[PDB]
């Protein structure tokens, strides 16, 4: 769920060389003392708690091993990643679709789409330097980045197909009947219909 | 680069893009401090402003080139400054059935259209 | 147009096949079944070598 | 004393604080806190980042003055300014703090100009769509014609 | 533990006496090591060669395509990206210039000149016939002499009175268009000849410079002896 | 004959333009739907906490 | 020609709209810094001039 | 570990027979870690974008010469590949034992994109020829207008 992720991080403390039969440790309180905690600019500690544990191995049934584990549930503050990562990706995703309102005769469709792709490619530098490089799972931000890249890619492919269609002439192709039926007759009837047949 | 090439903005904007990418090199190499502007910094900012001004003036030149004759009408001062005076300093060249009658009128219409 | 179509049908398969080969070397790249080549032992707690 | 290249020390008061003297707390505690109020000298950011970004982002307004034809390169100017802004985003990511209590002015300005450039790209796309309409594909919408050619000069 | 970037050529040791009481001898161990440059060949040199090839091939692109500027200038942009790549690797001293930096700047100068000469060619191609008069010497050089050497062979009753006037005007206008098109064709042919001349010149300069730099790099061998005579 | 050729070319251009309108709608819808399908589940989950 | 003139009119109004947006937003963002001087505290300056 | 999975983890007592008994190098105990990279991060963020962008250069053959945007698309693909190369350059050492697999693919793609740009230049050169500049021979017409389109199943 990064950057909207929640992380439960523990601190397992114990006497390294003394077992429970010689040295016993007990928690001072149920919770860690946060009275002198400095504010974090990246995380919010929603919950904190300490638990004592005793583990006895079968080979050592008289010497229990004790520990106290202090856990801290922490929610990331996502504003930095929202501003610096998510919003530019959203802008690129929005700019992707605008090529389909560009006329083919403008001679600028591929300019727009390829420039958007180049912007995303340059943006990969920002993303990889800011995103954590781990393979335990795909972050939500990584999923959105891949989505935007894949669909700018799809827009480029379909735009090339559209441009190829636009430039066809009877000296190169003959229009099949099904194209005529689908695109000139049926679809505009179920549309705003301002376009002249 | 002539306007009819259709590449003026390509060249200028891409020079700007190359300079912007090179700004990454500059900030990587030169030290970053605010005690004073370095000589490299002054030259870099001069080059940046140079490119921006070139882009702006190129847009003005392209707009001048494409001015339609119907909507826009050339003021006398532009003609006197640019067509008349400045080129003297440079070296360029200054700049009886109804159907038969219907056909005759069609020929006349073609001639007037080309006029 | 004819040159473009021929170059499509020539260049695109070459790119696809070369990319597939290059990535198939890596996709099938696995560490060997045994840690030491030539030694059949697995060095795992399941396969204890009792003395 | 030599001033830091980026930081000027404007104030530095000190205070002796005493606390935890209550009966439940028991033994009193004391410390001395000095408060360095320091001012950044923003000249490097002004020269190297802000001024170039401002000029390059202002270039998008030039798109409105280019012709709305095949060779106008209106969309060339707008989207490449957005690309330059992405390069500046990469540049600024190396310098800004990485906290999330608020957004820095530099990042806010960059996102604002990127949004403006996106809107102007959309505007250029719409103007190009309107300009190159021809009778073989589009009918003359008389409502928009009256709105733009007749009412608009009267409003102006 | 062998290093993946360096090969040890010589590894001697020497006792250094003081210059003839507070004086001290030294024992110096020398490591003469040769870099193994495969990374830079893959990541820098080959892209530079490819970009140089595209800069050469710009001159074969017809002016009417309207794509010379885009190709040449994006080649320059890519070279700037590779300068950014090298910024993290090269040494920062100033006693001399690395040969890879020399090659990169040579490539950038080549691409800059390709942009400049493509602009010149486009200026010739799009030259207005009526505003610009071809000087005769341009004709003699770039239309008669040079194409031979560059192997460019240029191929090869009021109604009736009003009707007659209209027809004569139409013929006159078409003849004027024919003359204008002939002068335009002359300018375009000059542009094509100049483009071919620049193509051959760019090939020659590119090949000579690349060969010189690559021979300087290739023949820089490690010393056969750690302590050569000076 | 040139007029007939122009008519056929204009028909091809009309087909391309209809495809462009459909694709504009589809891609704007895809932008919205992908943006929601990625983030909305987690954002709603956090809204309920 | 009618379509071209409609596009030109659209460009003309939209230029002023975009200029106003750019100028006002940039001015507000930087005036936020202009009003962000160090407060006039009741202490002597750290460095005596 | 978030990037590395342990496959084998053997331990061995190593005795060098050649070393003398009074040498510290005679004996050691070595604990080996054979670790496989979990490549999901690199897949998602580098490889799929790079591969798809490289494959985009093939669409230029379906773009008409009249679009005026063929070489721009191809050289932009080359620029994107160069950006990816800059990305990879920071993540691996500059060793000489081998070219990395991603490095091999990137070099292969940049080379192919260069040939595609050259092909686009040649195609544009052919497209814009006129009687005033070039002569269209009957053999060229026979080869490229009748025989190859029939063989290629062109419309
Ligand atoms: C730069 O940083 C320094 C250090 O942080 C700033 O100086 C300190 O500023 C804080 C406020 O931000 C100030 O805290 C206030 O302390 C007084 C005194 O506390 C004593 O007395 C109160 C009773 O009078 C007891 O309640 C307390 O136990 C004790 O020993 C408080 O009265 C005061 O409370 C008021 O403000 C609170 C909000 O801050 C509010 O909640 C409360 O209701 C009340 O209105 C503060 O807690 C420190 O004393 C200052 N000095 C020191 C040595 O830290 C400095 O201002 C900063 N500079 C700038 C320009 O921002
Ligand atoms: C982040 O990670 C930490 C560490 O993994 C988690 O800590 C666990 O928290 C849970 C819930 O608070 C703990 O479970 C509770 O443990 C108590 C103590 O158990 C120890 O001590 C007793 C007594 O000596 C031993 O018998 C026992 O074996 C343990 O050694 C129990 O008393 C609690 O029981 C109560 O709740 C359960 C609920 O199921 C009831 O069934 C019981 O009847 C009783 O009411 C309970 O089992 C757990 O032990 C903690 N583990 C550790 C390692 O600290 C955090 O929860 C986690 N934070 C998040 C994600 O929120
Ligand atoms: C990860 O990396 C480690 C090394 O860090 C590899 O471990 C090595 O594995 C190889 C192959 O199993 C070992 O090589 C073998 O060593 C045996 C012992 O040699 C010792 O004794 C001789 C004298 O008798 C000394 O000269 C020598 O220095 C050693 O002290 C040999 O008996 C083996 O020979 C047998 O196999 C070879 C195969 O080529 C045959 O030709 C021979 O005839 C014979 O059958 C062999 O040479 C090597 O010693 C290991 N190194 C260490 C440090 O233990 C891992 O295999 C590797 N993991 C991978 C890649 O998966
Ligand atoms: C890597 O770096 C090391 C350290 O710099 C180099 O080692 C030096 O190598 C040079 C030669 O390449 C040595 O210079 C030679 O020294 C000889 C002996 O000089 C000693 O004796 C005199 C007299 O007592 C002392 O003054 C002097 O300090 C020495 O103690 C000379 O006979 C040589 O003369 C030759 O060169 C001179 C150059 O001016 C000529 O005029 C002569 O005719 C003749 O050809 C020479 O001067 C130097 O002493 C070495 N230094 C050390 C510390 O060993 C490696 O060579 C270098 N490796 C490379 C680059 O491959
Ligand atoms: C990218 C891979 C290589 C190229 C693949 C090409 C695939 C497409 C296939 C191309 C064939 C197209 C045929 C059209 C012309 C038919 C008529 C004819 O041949 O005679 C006429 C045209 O002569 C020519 O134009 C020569 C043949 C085509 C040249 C293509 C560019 C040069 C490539 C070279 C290799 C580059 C190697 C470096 C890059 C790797 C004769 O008139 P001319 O005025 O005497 O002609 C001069 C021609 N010249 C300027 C080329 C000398
Ligand atoms: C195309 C051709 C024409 C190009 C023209 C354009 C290019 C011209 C380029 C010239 C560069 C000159 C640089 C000089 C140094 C910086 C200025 C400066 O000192 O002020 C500050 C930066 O300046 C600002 O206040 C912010 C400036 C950017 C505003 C952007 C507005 C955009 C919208 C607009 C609509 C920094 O200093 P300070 O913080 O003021 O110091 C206070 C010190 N004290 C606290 C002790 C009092
Ligand atoms: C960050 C700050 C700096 C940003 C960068 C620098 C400043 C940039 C911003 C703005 C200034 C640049 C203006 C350039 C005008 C060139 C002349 C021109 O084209 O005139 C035009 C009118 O233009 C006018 O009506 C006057 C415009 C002046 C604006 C002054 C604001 C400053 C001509 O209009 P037209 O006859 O319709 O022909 C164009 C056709 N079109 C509308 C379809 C396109
Ligand atoms: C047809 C389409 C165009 C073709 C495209 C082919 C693209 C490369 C494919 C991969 C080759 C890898 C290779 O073995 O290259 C060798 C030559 O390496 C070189 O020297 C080549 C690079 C030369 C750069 C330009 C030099 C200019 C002077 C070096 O290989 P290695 O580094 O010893 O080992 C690599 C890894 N392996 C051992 C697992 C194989
Ligand atoms: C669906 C497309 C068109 C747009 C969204 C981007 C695509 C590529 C994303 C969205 C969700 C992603 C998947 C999410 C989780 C997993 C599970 C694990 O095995 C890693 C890869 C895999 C399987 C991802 C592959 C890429 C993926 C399918
Ligand atoms: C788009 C294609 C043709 C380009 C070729 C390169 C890549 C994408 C191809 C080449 C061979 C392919 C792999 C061959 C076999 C497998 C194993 C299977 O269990 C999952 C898919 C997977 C991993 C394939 C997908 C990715 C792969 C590595
Ligand atoms: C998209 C355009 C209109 C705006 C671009 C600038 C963006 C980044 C600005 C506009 C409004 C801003 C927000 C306004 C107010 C607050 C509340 C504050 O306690 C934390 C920062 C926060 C949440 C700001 C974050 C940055 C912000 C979202
Ligand atoms: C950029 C244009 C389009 C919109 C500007 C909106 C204004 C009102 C926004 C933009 C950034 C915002 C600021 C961003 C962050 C903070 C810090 C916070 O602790 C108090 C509010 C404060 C100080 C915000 C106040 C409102 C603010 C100034
Ligand atoms: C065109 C489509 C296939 C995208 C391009 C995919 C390319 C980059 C290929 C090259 C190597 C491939 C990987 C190689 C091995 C496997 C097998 C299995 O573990 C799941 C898929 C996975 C992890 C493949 C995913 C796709 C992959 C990353």
């Amino acid at each position: 769920h990064f950057p909207f992720d929640e992380q439960n991080c523990s601190m397992k403390l114990g006497t390294w060389t003394y077992d429970g039969s010689v040295v016993a440790i007990n928690p001072e309180s149920d919770q860690p003392d946060l009275s002198n905690f400095m504010e974090s600019g990246e995380w919010v500690i929603k919950e904190s708690r300490g638990w004592k544990h005793s583990v006895t191995y079968s080979c050592c049934p008289d010497t229990p091993y004790l520990d106290i584990t202090y856990h801290f549930v922490m929610q990331r503050l996502p504003l930095y990643f929202i501003v610096n990562v998510i919003i530019p990706c959203l802008l690129f995703s929005f700019l992707t679709g605008l090529v389909f309102y560009l006329p083919t005769d403008s001679g600028e469709k591929m300019t727009l789409s390829i420039s958007v792709l180049l912007s995303l490619t340059v943006f990969l530098l920002v993303i990889v330097e800011l995103i954590p490089s781990t393979s335990s799972a795909v972050p939500l931000i990584g999923k959105y980045m891949l989505f935007t890249m894949v669909f700018v890619i799809a827009s480029i492919i379909i735009t090339v197909i559209v441009i190829n269609t636009h430039h066809r002439s009877p000296s190169t192709h003959v229009m099949p009947n099904w194209v005529r039926k689908v695109f000139i007759d049926t679809i505009p009837n179920i549309m705003f219909f301002s376009t002249m047949k | 680069l002539p306007t009819d090439s259709g590449e003026k903005m390509t060249l200028s904007i891409s020079v700007l893009l190359s300079l912007t990418v090179f700004l990454l090199v500059i900030v990587e190499l030169i030290p970053s401090t605010s005690s004073a502007v370095p000589l490299i910094g002054k030259y870099m900012l001069f080059t940046m402003v140079f490119v921006i001004a070139s882009i702006i003036i190129t847009v003005i030149v392209i707009n001048t080139h494409h001015r339609s004759p119907s909507t826009h009408v050339m003021p006398n001062w532009v003609r006197k400054v640019f067509i008349d005076t400045i080129p003297n300093i440079m070296f360029f060249s200054t700049m009886k059935h109804p159907e038969v009658k219907s056909a005759i009128e069609g020929i006349k219409y073609i001639a007037e259209t080309m006029k | 147009r004819t040159v473009d179509r021929l170059c499509l049908f020539v260049v695109t398969p070459v790119m696809v096949v070369g990319t597939a080969w290059i990535f198939l070397q890596g996709v099938y790249n696995q560490p060997p079944p045994q840690p030491f080549p030539g030694d059949p032992y697995s060095y795992n707690v399941q396969d204890k070598r009792f003395i | 004393y030599t001033e830091n290249g980026e930081w000027a020390i404007d104030f530095c008061p000190g205070v002796i604080r005493r606390h935890h003297g209550g009966a439940t707390d028991g033994p009193g505690e004391t410390d001395v806190i000095y408060s360095l109020i320091i001012r950044r000298k923003p000249l490097f950011y002004v020269i190297n980042i802000i001024v170039p970004c401002v000029l390059i982002s202002g270039l998008v307004l030039l798109a409105y003055f280019l012709p709305a034809q095949a060779g106008g390169q209106k969309c060339t100017v707008s989207i490449n300014v957005l690309l330059a802004q992405t390069v500046f985003l990469f540049l600024i990511a190396q310098k800004i703090p990485e906290t999330s209590l608020s957004v820095p002015l530099l990042g806010r300005f960059l996102i604002f100009v990127m949004v403006v450039a996106t809107l102007i790209v959309m505007n250029c796309v719409i103007v190009l769509n309107v300009s190159q309409r021809t009778p073989t594909t589009h009918a003359m919408s008389p409502r928009l014609r009256h709105v733009l050619l007749e009412l608009l000069p009267r409003l102006l | 533990i062998e290093n993946g970037q360096w090969e040890i050529i010589h590894k001697p040791s020497r006792l250094i006496q003081p210059p003839g009481e507070g004086q001290r001898q030294e024992v110096i161990f020398y490591l003469i090591i040769r870099r193994k440059p495969l990374f830079y060949l893959v990541n820098v040199i080959a892209p530079c060669i490819l970009i140089t090839l595209l800069a050469i091939f710009v001159f074969y692109l017809p002016p009417d395509a309207g794509e010379k500027m885009g190709l040449s200038i994006f080649a320059l942009l890519t070279l700037t990206v590779f300068l950014l790549l090298l910024a993290d690797k090269v040494p920062e001293t100033s006693l001399s210039v690395p040969i890879i930096i020399k090659y990169l700047m040579f490539t950038m100068v080549l691409v800059t000149f390709s942009v400049i000469l493509s602009v010149v060619v486009l200026n010739l191609h799009h030259r207005s016939p009526h505003t610009h008069q071809m000087p005769l010497w341009v004709r003699q050089i770039f239309i008669h002499k040079l194409p031979l050497y560059l192997r460019l062979k240029r191929p090869k009753l009021p109604e009736l009175r009003e009707v007659v006037s209209s027809i004569s005007y139409i013929a006159r206008q078409l003849q004027e268009q024919e003359d204008h098109d002939a002068l335009k064709e002359d300018w375009q042919f000059v542009a094509m000849v100049v483009d071919r001349l620049f193509l051959w010149t760019f090939i020659i300069f590119t090949s000579v410079g690349t060969l010189v730099i690559f021979l300087d790099a290739t023949y820089h061998l490690p010393p056969p002896d750690p302590f050569p005579s000076r | 004959s040139d007029q007939e050729s122009n008519n056929a070319a204009a028909e091809w251009k009309y087909v391309a333009m209809v495809m462009d309108h459909i694709l504009l709608g589809v891609f704007m819808l895809v932008c919205i739907i992908g943006t929601l399908a990625v983030f909305a589940g987690r954002l709603i989950e956090l809204n309920q906490q | 020609s009618d379509w071209v003139r409609m596009g030109n009119a659209l460009d003309n109004i939209c230029f002023w709209a975009a200029l106003v947006l750019f100028s006002v937003g940039s001015s507000l963002i930087f005036l936020g810094a202009y009003f962000n001087r160090v407060p006039d505290l009741p202490y002597a300056p750290c460095i005596q001039p | 570990n978030g990037e590395w999975e342990i496959v084998h983890r053997p331990a061995r007592v190593n005795v060098d027979p050649r070393a003398p008994l009074d040498s510290p190098s005679r004996q050691d105990i070595t604990f080996y870690l054979i670790i496989r990279r979990k490549p999901l991060f690199y897949i998602i963020n580098i490889l799929v974008p790079c591969v798809l962008i490289s494959f985009m250069v093939n669409l230029v053959f379906y773009l008409p010469a009249d679009s005026g945007e063929k070489t721009s698309v191809a050289i932009s693909v080359l620029l994107a590949q160069s950006v990816f190369l800059l990305l990879i350059s920071k993540r691996l050492p500059a060793t000489s034992m081998a070219i990395p697999l991603i490095g091999k693919f990137l070099l292969f793609g940049m080379v192919l994109v260069t040939m595609v740009v050259v092909i686009c230049v040649i195609v544009l050169n052919i497209h814009f020829r006129t009687p005033s500049t070039h002569v269209l021979s009957e053999g060229v017409k026979k080869l490229f207008l009748e025989t190859l389109p029939e063989l290629l199943h062109m419309s």
